[PDB]
């Protein structure tokens, strides 16, 4: 039994990332080929730049705007800047905007969402000059439904491009995630590449290596079918035809009795694909954005994104059909990343239970292995030896985020201590649990026999991922401290920050 | 914020094919517009060419080139075939993107401007 | 420590069947690796069978098919069946367990814990 749960296991993960590998590529061959048709100094789809912040740090907002304005593209009719202030803390904010960019700085007294004429012309009178706005707070998406509105005053405007207060874009991030737009006559949204910068921490590091796979492999495989699911938060263009047509039908979401404050570019990319438009992700668009590193608040993080994830998941399938037969892969992929939570659990469950040390340690090497060839997929995609460190990122994936996504399920399928073990208590028990099964294990188990071939297979097994673990963390220690895992951005933005 | 010096420039003969290098001090964002303005004696100020950071291109003709080093923070204006009323007072002028992304020949729009040559 | 109690064993002629097993009372059987050793008449106790905590068996020369050794942990008891008896086998049983261990599993002095043992003879 436990043969055929360790096989299947291996295949069911290794088959079906090959298969996105090779989709991926695909995709990129087939993106390639139409960028090899653009003419020199190609420039016709007129964006507007739309940037949404909340109480950002003064540097970073600085360098985002500087790298905003350094973008090469030829054709913007205007920078729009949304502010969730109105305070006095986000004046300040305003006052650096002022320094990077002109001073028009308005002061609306009512957000557009909930005034009686959702129109644009209410709050601004010009459409060429750059406007900063700061609006009472009420969340990201009534702040970006300004932005749209601004957006789509101008006629002329024919895309968006959304940016976070944070993501610092490279000289040719705009002109890479229009281009799409204007190839196909059915591609609406295109989703742009995003990466992770302050990679010194060794959670940042695993954080940036995940984002890497999570966007090359996993949203390459979906933009071959142009069904992507989620277009991203720091970088993200649409059509404005898309747009003001979805727009009404996203302030006003709702899902069980509730409105919801969470997500904001899942929604926006689902209702997208409910009216059969294709969306596609273009990987020659980067964007550099930051991770948190304390694990509390990268659980924190994970639980809020799958709260919206369990709501999209059932969202997303019953819209499959409308697409076609490309959509039969959509569910394909939905139905495996639910079955594959369900699969670990009931693995580490098993092997736990039955506390066989053949069992576990053969689940470890395949685990091991299998996390070995998905790291070196990554270095040979990359160019970047650093990847081999995402084969740590299992271990974050049994302590960060599984307990993130039991709680995301038991807490919405229904002082301080009730505010603080509404989002840790679980993650506790679940680490208590496994210390326990841990315990357990090693103490039912309480031999030494080396006459056993099976004994000794065990143990050196064990002993040599061990060894492989330790001499991976000594050379992530050894790399921090020669500042080697410092990514070039870092570089710069700690010798910029010294100068300030 | 940011200093433009021209150089090059003078009495030559109408057979030649002058040289005027602008070289700015500061930060251009690979965004601001770069132009030549042309101050004839009793006359006022009249576009010649201009180009944006990154690329692009305006003149006016097909004799003047326009060229940007973008790495130096320094660029160049030729000419050729020179002609009697062509001489004048040449400006290298600067257009940032902070007000609007709009491109307008008019000198008010400019707000960097560098001593004239020749 | 552990206490091993022997049982099975009696006379059967030559050709037949005999199951003996030895009972172990401990903490933890799971753990423990029982082996099977005989001491004839020449009085020289030698390895005969033995089982490991991963259920391997391990069988001495001329014993490979003849004997079969089998484990439950329900019941914690190790089982010795031996078909086809020979005049030679007529000799004592002994039932031990070991928890600590290295290469050496033949000898008798690698085994910290023993039994009493049971005498199996055999009429031609
Ligand atoms: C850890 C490294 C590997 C073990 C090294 C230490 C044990 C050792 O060196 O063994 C020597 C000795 C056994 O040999 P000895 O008894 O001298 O042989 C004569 C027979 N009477 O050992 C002893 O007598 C002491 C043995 C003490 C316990 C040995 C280690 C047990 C480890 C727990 C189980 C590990 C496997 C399960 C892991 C599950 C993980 C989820
Ligand atoms: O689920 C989401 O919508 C966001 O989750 C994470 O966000 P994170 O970086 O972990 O934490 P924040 O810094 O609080 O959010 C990122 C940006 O969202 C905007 N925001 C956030 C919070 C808020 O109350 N209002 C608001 O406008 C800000 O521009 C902020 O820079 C992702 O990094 C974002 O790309 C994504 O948009
Ligand atoms: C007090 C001490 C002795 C406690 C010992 C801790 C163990 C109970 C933990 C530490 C490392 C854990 C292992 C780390 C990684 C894995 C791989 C994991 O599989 C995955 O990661 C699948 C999902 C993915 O591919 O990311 C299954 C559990 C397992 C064997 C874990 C089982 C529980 C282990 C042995
Ligand atoms: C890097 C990135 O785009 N992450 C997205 C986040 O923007 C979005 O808000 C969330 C859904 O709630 O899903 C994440 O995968
Ligand atoms: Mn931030
Ligand atoms: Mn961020």
């Amino acid at each position: 039994s436990a043969v055929w749960g360790i096989s299947v296991y291996g295949v069911f993960v290794l088959g079906f990332y090959i298969a996105q590998i090779v989709f991926s590529e695909f995709n990129r061959m087939r993106l390639s080929d139409w960028i090899s048709l653009r003419p020199d100094n190609w420039n016709a789809t007129r964006v507007a730049v739309i940037i949404a912040g909340y109480r950002e740090d003064p540097f970073m907002f600085k360098k985002c705007l500087e790298s905003v304005r350094d973008s090469e593209y030829g054709n913007v009719a205007r920078l729009i800047c949304v502010i969730d202030g109105d305070e006095e803390e986000d004046l300040k904010m305003a006052e650096i905007y002022k320094q990077v960019y002109n001073d028009n700085v308005k002061k609306p007294g009512v957000v557009l969402c909930e005034s009686e004429n959702k129109n644009g012309s209410t709050i601004d009178s010009d459409v060429s000059k750059n406007i900063c706005i700061l609006q009472p707070h009420r969340g990201k998406r009534e702040s970006l439904y300004t932005g749209f509105q601004l957006a789509s005053m101008d006629p002329s405007v024919h895309a968006v491009v959304l940016i976070d207060s944070d993501t610092v874009l490279e000289k040719n991030a705009i002109l890479e995630v229009v281009y799409p737009l204007s190839c196909d006559p059915n591609i609406k949204a295109v989703a742009g590449e995003c990466k992770i910068w302050n990679t010194d921490t060794i959670l940042s590091m695993l954080v940036s290596w995940r984002y890497f796979s999570a966007f090359n492999v996993e949203r390459g495989a979906q933009s071959l079918w142009k069904t992507v699911q989620c277009v991203g938060g720091p970088l993200g263009a649409y059509t404005i035809d898309i747009i003001n047509e979805i727009k009404d039908p996203w302030i006003t979401q709702t899902f069980l009795g509730n409105k919801c404050t969470y997500g904001d570019n899942r929604r926006l990319t689902n209702e997208v694909l409910m009216r059969g438009k294709k969306i596609v992700y273009t990987p020659f668009a980067v964007g550099w954005s930051d991770s948190p590193t304390n694990v509390m608040r990268y659980i924190v993080q994970q639980t809020r994104w799958s709260k919206s994830w369990c709501r999209e998941i059932w969202y997303t399938l019953g819209s499959a059909w409308k697409h076609g037969f490309s959509g039969i892969y959509l569910a394909f992929e939905c139905m495996y990343q639910i079955m594959y939570f369900f699969l670990v659990m009931y693995l580490f469950s098993y092997i736990a239970i039955k506390a066989d040390i053949r069992a576990q340690t053969a689940t470890v090497l395949v685990s091991t292995l299998v996390t070995i060839i998905k790291s070196s997929y990554l270095a040979l995609r990359a160019k970047n030896l650093k990847a081999f460190y995402f084969v740590l990122y299992t271990y974050v994936y049994f302590f960060c985020m599984i307990p993130a996504r039991i709680t995301a399920m038991f807490t919405m399928f229904d002082a301080r201590v009730w505010l603080w073990a509404k989002q840790f208590l679980i993650t506790y028990m679940w680490w208590a649990g496994v210390l326990a099964a841990g315990v357990y294990s090693i103490v039912d188990n309480w031999y030494f026999d080396w006459a056993d071939i099976q004994y000794r297979f065990a143990l050196v097994g064990i002993c040599s991922y061990l060894v492989f673990v330790s001499i991976v963390l000594v050379i992530y220690l050894i790399g921090k401290i020669t500042t080697w895992n410092y990514t070039p951005l870092q570089k710069e933005l700690i010798e910029e920050r010294y100068l300030h | 914020q940011v200093q433009l010096v021209e150089s090059g420039g003078g009495l030559v003969q109408a057979g030649g094919s002058l040289r005027l290098a602008c070289a700015a001090s500061g930060r251009i964002f690979s965004s601001d517009t770069l132009a030549w303005f042309r101050r004839a004696p009793g006359k006022e100020r009249e576009f010649v060419a201009a180009s944006r950071w990154s690329g692009g291109g305006t003149d006016y003709k097909g004799r003047f080139t326009f060229s940007r080093d973008n790495t130096f923070n320094t660029m160049c204006l030729e000419m050729n075939s020179l002609k009697p009323e062509d001489t004048a007072v040449y400006y290298c002028a600067l257009r940032t993107a902070r007000d609007s992304y709009y491109y307008t020949r008019n000198p008010t729009g400019y707000d960097y401007w560098g001593q004239g040559t020749q | 420590q552990v206490q091993l109690v022997e049982s099975g064993g009696g006379l059967v002629q030559a050709g037949g069947s005999l199951k003996v097993s030895c009972a172990a009372s401990g903490r933890a059987f799971k753990t423990y690796r029982m082996a099977w050793f005989r001491q004839a008449p020449g009085k020289e106790r030698e390895f005969v069978s033995g089982i490991s905590a991963l259920e391997t068996t391990y069988y001495a020369d001329s014993v490979k098919g003849r004997f079969t050794i089998s484990r439950d942990n329900t019941k914690n008891t190790v089982s010795l069946q031996m078909d086809s008896l020979k005049p030679e086998d007529t000799a004592v049983y002994y039932c031990a367990a070991r928890r600590y261990g290295g290469t050496d599993y033949t000898t008798t002095g690698s085994y910290d814990y023993w039994g009493q043992g049971t005498q199996v003879t055999v009429s031609s």
